[PDB]
């Protein structure tokens, strides 16, 4: 098998890059009926490291031009 | 003083958290407590209400027994995690949820016999249909429906410990809208393909107190709708006077509405208040009309025969509306 | 408490009125019972008069149409046959009651016409 | 009746935790089934329904396959935990959740055979296509979209158990405002960049009942602008009278559209 389909379970034991957004006051991923997080591994040596994600992003609106 | 001790660890020793009590066995009935804390909120708008608890269930089982203890064993609340519990669940609710200060509010009495007393302290926002067809004079009736998610009928009863007096704590609820009329409480069995379920419902008869509407909406719409009829009073001829009053007269019904609307629960759709409404706005709108009809007969082309019948008509009209409206929505 | 009245019986066409308390049971079931045989289930209507139910055996043969103005529930048939010789009854529901098709989840009964072709 | 638990301990040695239902077969037919208890909320401001229903999953899987009992012995707590289960997530929902009171509202059903199914009680906050030029004459498809989110089409597909039966519990829906027209079930086959990817859909569309708004928004407006034309039949002399009466028309129209604004 080239392409290893992983659990989303097991995957808090291997490594993670520590992606975080900057301009983000509240974020989440949703839990139900599973995980929405997926991981794939090649044997060439790839990792593949995907969720599901909803930002509610900063933006600092300038509305001196208003509308 | 560690006779206690061990007694409980061999009650807990060898016992399966998977079966039921009396696996094998006849069905094991539950009798259900409820103490209602307070009814914190009615949202007409949600369709829904909360709900503070003190909900108890009450099952005897034989696994659970012990002697030579002459004392109810009042134990700590996370024993409950290594007993049996039944399934129960509120068919209706949106979210509910146990508090948790200090600690989990959760008790477990283990009694001689093997009764055992399971107690919790929910908070629950369940749902309540509405028909507001005859709001502010409506009555509503708000229902918890208790009920087994997984065993049926074959596996469990439900019934209410102390009978009609298995809830209380109605009498001292004070709600700022409705006044809790009549309470009920029912037990049954529910047929699906799966099987027969047990369930029990505990109905609340709520009647909404129409003081505030009265003062808010009523007198002042009767008032205006009085003061538009004080134009037929008035000289023909006084057009800046009649006119002024009868327009302001309209603009002040105007205001009334978008107050009240921006005040009181969104419902899109027709109730009785609006039928009130705007049964006024339409005797201000034709009070006014009324003058311009006046106005272009006589000056266009001693008191004048329109002024004069409606001094009688509008009071006359504006009292059978009345009476219609009430009895019809009461 | 709802009393449910029973009325009428090829466009044949039946009404079901309802008096009381009909808001707590809005779903309505139409119901026949032949002679022998047990209760069998017709159809449904709900409260705002639309997403209807139909039995398969008959999906297509009624229709049933609503007036919450007048409270009023009528079944239309645009065909018969001769095995439809029966008691027609109309039932009342609550809303969390349970399934359509089953019996026992109905509280009040109307007493039901008698048609026979 | 030790017997049973040790069925169940032993059902559960050597059972793959994580492999798929025939990872060399074919895929897993995954039937679905929704009991909807009732939509909770429309927000022409958030462009989402809140909906509750009793999502069930149905599937085959000969690796559980039990012996003892016919009864269809159902489990829950922690072996029903750790078995294997659909991906299955909701692609719309903003936020959902499984209620929790006086117990987590799951259970996980094993027929002899090796037959599973998994029911559980959700309230989503499904997003639903709101196309507002036309409000309050407005007639809106809202749906709720289901879909694998690892598993392709090689390895899971999806269907409704029971055809247009599997969808029950429409009737049951009762929203104030709006009127359900119709409701449909859709199975499809999308095509992402890995590749040919399951879903269903749950559609229904909802008409907003035009009554409210005659009543309380566009008959003032016109009743108002009656009484705007009312003025041409006053006295062409009549300075004062008209300007009041046409001004303070202008003002009350003013007044209605600004604090409507603030109600809708
Ligand atoms: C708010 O609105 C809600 C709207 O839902 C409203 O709810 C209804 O409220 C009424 C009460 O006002 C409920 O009526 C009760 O139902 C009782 C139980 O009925 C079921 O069980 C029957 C058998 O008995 C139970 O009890 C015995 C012990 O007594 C026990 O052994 C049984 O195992 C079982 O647990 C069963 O028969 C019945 O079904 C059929 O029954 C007969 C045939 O036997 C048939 O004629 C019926 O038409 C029905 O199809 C059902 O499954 C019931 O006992 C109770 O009865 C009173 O009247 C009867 C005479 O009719 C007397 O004989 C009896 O002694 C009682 O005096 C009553 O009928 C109704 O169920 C509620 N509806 C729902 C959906 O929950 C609330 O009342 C409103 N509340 C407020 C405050 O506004
Ligand atoms: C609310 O508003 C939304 C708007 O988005 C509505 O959404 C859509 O509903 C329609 C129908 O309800 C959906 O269209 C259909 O697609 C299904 C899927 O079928 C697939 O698989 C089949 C084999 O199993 C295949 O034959 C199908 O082929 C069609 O599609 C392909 C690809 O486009 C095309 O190449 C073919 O030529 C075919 O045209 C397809 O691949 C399909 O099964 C549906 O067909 C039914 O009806 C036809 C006609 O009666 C009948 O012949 C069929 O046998 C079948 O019974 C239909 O074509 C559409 O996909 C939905 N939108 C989205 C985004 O998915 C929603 O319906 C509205 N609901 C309400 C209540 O208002
Ligand atoms: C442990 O719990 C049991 C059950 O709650 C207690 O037993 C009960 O004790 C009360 C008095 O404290 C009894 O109440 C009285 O009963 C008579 C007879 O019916 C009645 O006439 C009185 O009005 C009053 O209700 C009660 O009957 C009795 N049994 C039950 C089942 O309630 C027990 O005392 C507790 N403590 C200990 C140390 O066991
Ligand atoms: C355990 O689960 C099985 C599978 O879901 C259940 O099977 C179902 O059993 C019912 C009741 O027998 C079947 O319904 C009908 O039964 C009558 C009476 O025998 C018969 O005349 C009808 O033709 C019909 O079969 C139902 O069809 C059947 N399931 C399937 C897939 O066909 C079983 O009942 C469960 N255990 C119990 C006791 O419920
Ligand atoms: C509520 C109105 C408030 C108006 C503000 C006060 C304005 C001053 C009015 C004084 C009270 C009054 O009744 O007016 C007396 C005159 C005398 O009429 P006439 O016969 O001398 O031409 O007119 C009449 O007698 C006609 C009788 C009009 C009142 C009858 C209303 C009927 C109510 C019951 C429904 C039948
Ligand atoms: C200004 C007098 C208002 C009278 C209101 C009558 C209310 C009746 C409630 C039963
Ligand atoms: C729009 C209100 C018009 C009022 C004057 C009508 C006069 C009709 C004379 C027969
Ligand atoms: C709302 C109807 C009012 C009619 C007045 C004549
Ligand atoms: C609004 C009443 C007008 C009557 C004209 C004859
Ligand atoms: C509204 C009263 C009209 C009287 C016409 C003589």
């Amino acid at each position: 098998i080239k392409v290893l389909r992983l659990n989303s379970n097991m995957v808090g034991k291997i490594w993670i890059p520590d992606t975080f957004f900057r301009n983000s006051k509240k974020a989440d991923a949703h839990w139900i009926t599973t995980p929405n997080r997926m991981l794939r591994i090649w044997n060439d040596g790839r990792v593949l490291y995907t969720l599901r994600l909803t930002i509610d992003a900063e933006c600092q609106l300038q509305l001196h031009n208003f509308p | 003083m560690s006779f206690v001790k061990e007694t409980v660890d061999k009650l807990l020793k060898g016992y399966d958290i998977r079966l039921r009590p009396d696996f094998g066995g006849p069905p094991v009935c539950v009798g259900m407590n409820i103490d209602i804390a307070s009814i914190d909120m009615v949202s007409e708008v949600n369709m829904d209400y909360t709900l503070t608890m003190y909900f108890q269930q009450y099952w005897r089982d034989k696994r659970l027994a012990y002697s030579g203890i002459p004392l109810n064993l009042t134990l700590d609340n996370r024993v409950a995690d290594q007993l049996w519990v039944p399934d129960t669940y509120f068919l209706n609710d949106k979210k509910s949820f146990v508090h948790g200060v200090t600690v989990k509010n959760r008790m477990i009495r283990l009694h001689p016999d093997g009764t055992v007393l399971y107690g919790l302290r929910i908070t629950t926002t369940a749902a309540c249909m509405m028909d507001l067809r005859r709001y502010p004079l409506d009555e509503q009736n708000c229902t918890l429906e208790i009920e087994s998610y997984g065993y049926t009928t074959d596996d469990i009863e439900f019934y209410w410990r102390g009978g009609d007096k298995a809830v209380t704590g109605v009498e001292r609820i004070e709600l700022p809208q409705f006044s809790i009329v009549e309470h009920r409480l029912v037990s049954r069995n529910v047929v699906f393909a799966t099987g027969a379920y047990p369930r029990l419902s505990l109905s609340f008869r709520l009647k909404r107190n129409i003081g505030y509407f009265i003062l808010q909406t009523y007198m002042p719409s009767i008032l205006i709708t009085i003061l538009s009829w004080v134009s037929f009073w008035i000289n023909y001829d006084a057009s800046a006077a009649r006119v002024a009053l009868g327009i302001t007269t309209v603009l002040t019904m105007t205001t009334i509405n978008t107050h009240l609307r921006e005040t009181l629960p969104k419902i899109p759709y027709v109730k009785a208040i609006d039928m009130y409404l705007m049964g006024c706005f339409v005797f201000v709108f034709l009070a006014l009309l009324e003058y311009a009809f006046v106005n272009y007969i006589f000056f266009g082309r001693d008191v004048n025969a329109i002024d004069r019948w409606s001094r009688i008509v509008f009071p006359f009209t504006f009292s059978l509306f009345n009476l219609v409206y009430w009895l019809y929505y009461v | 408490q709802v009393q449910l009245v029973e009325s009428g019986g090829g466009s044949l066409r039946l009404s079901c009125a309802a008096s009381g308390h009909t808001f707590n049971y809005p779903i309505m079931g139409w119901f026949r019972q032949a002679p022998g045989k047990e209760r069998e289930f017709v159809g449904a209507i709900s409260w705002s008069g639309g997403s209807t139910s139909y039995a398969d055996s008959v999906k297509d043969r009624f229709t049933i149409s609503r007036d919450n103005a007048k409270n009023t529930v009528y079944l239309e048939m645009n065909n018969l046959k001769p095995e439809d010789t029966a008691v027609y009854y109309c039932a009342a529901k609550g809303r969390y009651s349970g399934g359509l098709y089953y019996p026992t989840n109905y509280d009040y009964w109307g007493q039901g016409t008698q048609v026979t072709v």
